[PDB]
């Protein structure tokens, strides 16, 4: 290929290898301008630093800017040396590319500037020789996600109304809209809590003869509030059915279904041992607090981000549980109490001690029980604490991301305000010029031409 | 596009100025092929008044023949040449292609409403005579005054010299630069 | 703050009146 | 803006787009000079090495020291080269900013020195490109808490 | 008991990282060999032209 | 400006002007010097006592329009009139410096705080052992050299009536 | 329970580091002020030696002599 | 100190402040080789960089 053009004479000698076995006309050399290598070093300058190099090296790779002919524009005949306006230290690596055939990436230089310089000289980004690729692609992906978070493009008839309702802070409006829901979900869940205390609602002090069943009324009121809120959301959805499948939406719909299903069951055929399941779902109203504090959303993002190794946690926990239970039960199946009646009855022991919890309801009795119980406790410490940092560190990283996003949104808004201020200053400068260092004059002149072609004048 | 091949031959610029034009061109579009998205903000920042993306969109597809979706340096410099230092006859042919939006070179009174309203969109809100919805269509009717009452490229090309405004407006930048 | 405190009291009042509506409903069905 | 001077003819060319609709006196160009370009490589040596750049490139940002007529304080006549007495490295980033408009900031630089050389030339910190701005602000924060202590 | 757990978990995280980066590297190697084949095809087509 | 300000607002050569500008800029890169820099420089010239208040008076004289921080234009104008102008300009500058307020007459306390700004410069390592006694003998002697009647014009004519003060000015005029 | 403990302990370690570095910094500041006092003492002693018997020091000592004469009080060690 | 030797003229003007309150012989300048700053840049080289 052209990358080793310094080694044509080698192959020339190699040609002499297959001369006696040849049969043809030997079409002779295609001649040349010069059969030498006197092509002198060409002083190519970058913003004041001269990077001398040989011509043959530059046309070693044609398709790049320094190769082929597109360097003629940068040629400077009146002093006979190429000139470029780019960055010297960056350009040094591009120079090295021609010498070797593979770029590199400095540890310590901005990826935006480096990438724009790399693209300026018309050479493909992935030429990196897999020595700095592990870092260049790392920094490039980091910058790409940084600008993706730069592109949050958050906006402000009912299309804006529902968004403003979703807006966490509209001072007077959204604060009320959120506080009412927060108080009402709180009172609903605390009612579900207190609907169990003896004096509250149960036969605690009525055996002699208050048991005020008004929690039904409170539950009906609250769930009416939930369903009207969700009807407002359903009318507020840009895509009615398509946005139903969202996590918060499905939590909301399962925060309201149990009440309706219970009502339908009341006037339907009564099935014994089924209302308890319905009453269990009364606690899920507490899940609605996701909109209250962002920590729940961060936790959801964590658990659905590092959702790979959680499967490993569950699988290895099942392995350890089975392995230790099957030795616990056979270890002391025969004993005085013989509490370990069966393996599913030993699951409880091998999980109350794998977690380092420790009750004393069932403890090993035989000596062979003790050794494997202690081994189980240590293995439980190991397996439980193994996937902890991958979760807590992931959660902290996601929280830092969500803080950085807000910080950069504020900075971006300030920058946009400064852009608007500079534009207003430009308009002010033009007006000052109209009332009363050449580019401003020519720009004012062009705007003056606009004035005449559209017969309108400019006033502050 | 070799910098010596596209000299005064087919591109009526001196090579000294052409080098500077290329240097300033690649300095803003390093890849060497400008897309219409870049074509907007490189232009709108000339006018601190209302936006100009509407006009730039109509400029781009006129610049970009065959709907390539992006303009290379050769076509850009060709058009810049025929404008800045081109022929008075050839200056207005492209502009007729510009005003035409229905592809084929015909006038049906609708290709000028959008163009003139886009041109009037520059000033924004700080104009001395405040724009009204009737003003752009009134200026479109003013332009309709000079187009063919009878039912055109030929009449426009023959009457542009009749209107000396065009004649000494085209020469503002023909001599300079 | 104080401006937010005013609307905070305003919403406290509407939450209270909703709860009083609930109390009226429960008193509608005594025993 | 003022940093797009190289595209000034293009806007002039865009004027031809509205000549048929134009109706006015056309005030004509205001006595511009040197129709053909005679830009000379102005050389700026900063206590040592020298950076060569055009004049229009160096003058597109008149609010700074390298723009305006302030730089004429540092013209050194008998050699015809501006001899700035500053650091020979950060000035490279300043020239890079003049070339682009978005100043950068590498990591391996002392904040006190970098900010001193940045304010000397009249530049202001907020111009830093968004890519390096976060790391700049973190470094400025830690140095600020150091000076607070 | 808390003495060796940071070491164990650090080693586990490191090994998982090595596996994932090895997979990404193998994909990169496949891309590179494809690029080399494409380069030879391009040179052959240039000779054909 | 530096391109037209050759001698219109100054008595300095172009090379001297630009080297003085670089010296000024190396200390205040923002181009405008505040009062704290004044204490720093003036004390660093005299690393034996404290002269913060005298530097305060010097800046207040320098800081025209009470802007709170003088730019280079007024600073170089003051240097030119002080070092390469006419003696009347020096006397006008002494008027401005000694006139801590915007009054016309000069009272006791002005010489009090000026002589304190002078006497605190030394410290407590001088053979005569300065005390509170000496400053107001000095101010008294100034006052008998001053008019008996309780004057800027009188102070002027006293300046051009004594040869020692007149010759105490050119020795800095020629050099630098 | 394990969620907030790394945050709490990281903050505690950071605060302890800030305290220790502040103590070291205060010692450094004491050293620096001592050095400044020593520098002034050295300049004063150099002026004393000049009184007994570089280009800059000539005019510096000249201005010091001017201050000496304008108050007619000489400087001792 | 010598670290701000670029600002002698400043103090020179400051000297003019305490002239009327002076009483002595004014021992006059210790003269100089040159009352200017034409001392040119001195090319000092380090392993090939000036």
């Amino acid at each position: 290929a052209a990358g080793v053009a310094a080694w044509l004479p080698f192959a020339r000698a190699a040609a002499i290898g297959w001369m006696p076995v040849a049969s043809g006309p030997m079409p002779a050399p295609p001649r040349q301008e010069r059969k030498r290598t006197q092509d002198a070093l060409i002083v190519l300058n970058v913003s004041g630093t001269r990077f001398q190099t040989w011509q043959d090296t530059l046309e070693r790779y044609p398709d790049t800017l320094l190769g082929s002919s597109e360097r003629d524009f940068f040629y400077h005949p009146e002093t006979q040396q190429y000139f470029f306006d780019r960055d010297p230290d960056i350009f040094r690596h591009i120079l090295n590319f021609y010498r070797t055939g593979k770029l590199h990436y400095p540890r310590h230089e901005c990826i935006s500037a480096y990438d724009e310089e790399l693209a300026f000289f018309g050479l493909i980004p992935e030429i990196i020789g897999d020595c700095c690729y592990e870092e260049y692609k790392d920094r490039r992906r980091e910058n790409a996600e940084r600008l993706q978070d730069d592109a949050d493009t958050d906006t402000a008839a009912r299309q804006r109304v529902w968004r403003a309702f979703e807006n966490p802070h509209t001072s007077t409006m959204a604060l009320v809209f959120y506080y009412v829901t927060g108080f009402f979900i709180a009172v609903s869940v605390i009612a579900n809590v207190v609907e169990t205390v003896p004096c509250g609602s149960s036969p605690g002090h009525i055996k002699e003869l208050r048991y005020a069943v008004a929690f039904f009324c409170l539950d009906t009121a609250c769930v009416m509030i939930f369903t009207v809120e969700y009807l407002l959301r359903l009318a507020a959805a840009p895509s009615r059915y398509r946005f139903v499948r969202s996590v918060m939406s499905i939590i909301d719909v399962v925060a309201i279904l149990p009440y309706y299903i219970g009502l339908v069951m009341t006037d339907n055929e009564d099935v014994s041992g089924a209302f308890v399941t319905l009453r269990v779902f009364r606690v899920f109203r507490i899940f609605k607090f996701s909109r209250h504090s962002q920590g729940l959303r961060i936790l959801g993002y964590t658990l659905k981000s590092c959702a790979s190794e959680l499967g490993f946690l569950l699988f290895s926990l099942t392995m350890a549980i089975i392995i230790f239970a099957t030795v616990m039960f056979y270890a002391e199946k025969g004993s005085s109490a013989s509490k370990f009646t069966s393996i599913p009855a030993a699951f409880w022991y091998t999980i109350v001690t794998m977690t380092t919890l420790g009750y004393g309801d069932m403890v090993p009795k035989t000596i062979a029980g003790k050794i494997f119980g202690s081994i189980c406790s240590l293995s439980g410490v190991l397996v439980i604490a193994l996937p902890v940092p991958v979760i807590v560190s992931n959660f902290s990283r996601i929280y830092h991301q969500n803080q950085r996003a807000d910080k950069r949104r504020a900075q971006k808004k300030a920058r946009l305000a400064r852009i608007r201020a500079a534009k207003s200053g430009s308009a002010n400068a033009y007006m000052q010029s109209k009332r009363s260092s050449s580019f401003e004059t020519q720009h004012h002149h062009l705007l003056h031409c606009l004035e005449k072609t559209t017969n309108h004048e400019f006033v502050d | 596009p070799e910098g010596l091949e596209q000299l005064e031959a087919q591109t009526n610029f001196t090579k000294r100025e052409l080098q500077v034009l290329y240097r300033g061109f690649k300095n803003e579009c390093p890849s060497g092929v400008v897309n219409e998205d870049t074509f907007k903000q490189i232009y709108a920042q000339f006018f601190p008044h209302g936006d100009a993306s509407t006009y730039a969109h109509y400029l781009f597809n006129a610049f970009d023949t065959t709907q390539t979706g992006s303009v290379k340096f050769e076509d850009f410099v060709t058009a810049l040449s025929i404008l800045l230092r081109g022929t008075v006859h050839e200056k207005l042919r492209w502009t007729f292609n510009l005003y035409d939006i229905n592809k084929d070179g015909y006038i049906n009174k609708e290709e000028m409403m959008d163009i003139v309203k886009a041109i009037y969109d520059m000033m924004g809100k700080y104009t001395y005579p405040v724009l009204k919805e009737d003003t752009p269509r009134q200026h479109v009717d003013v332009f309709f005054q000079k187009m063919d009452k009878n039912k055109t490229l030929d009449e426009f090309l023959e009457s542009c010299q009749e209107d000396d405004n065009i004649m000494r407006s085209l020469q503002l930048f023909q001599n300079v630069m | 703050a104080a401006a937010a405190k005013g609307i905070a009291i305003a919403l406290l009042v509407i939450l209270v009146i909703c709860s009083l509506i609930v109390t009226s409903v429960i008193l509608l069905t005594p025993a």
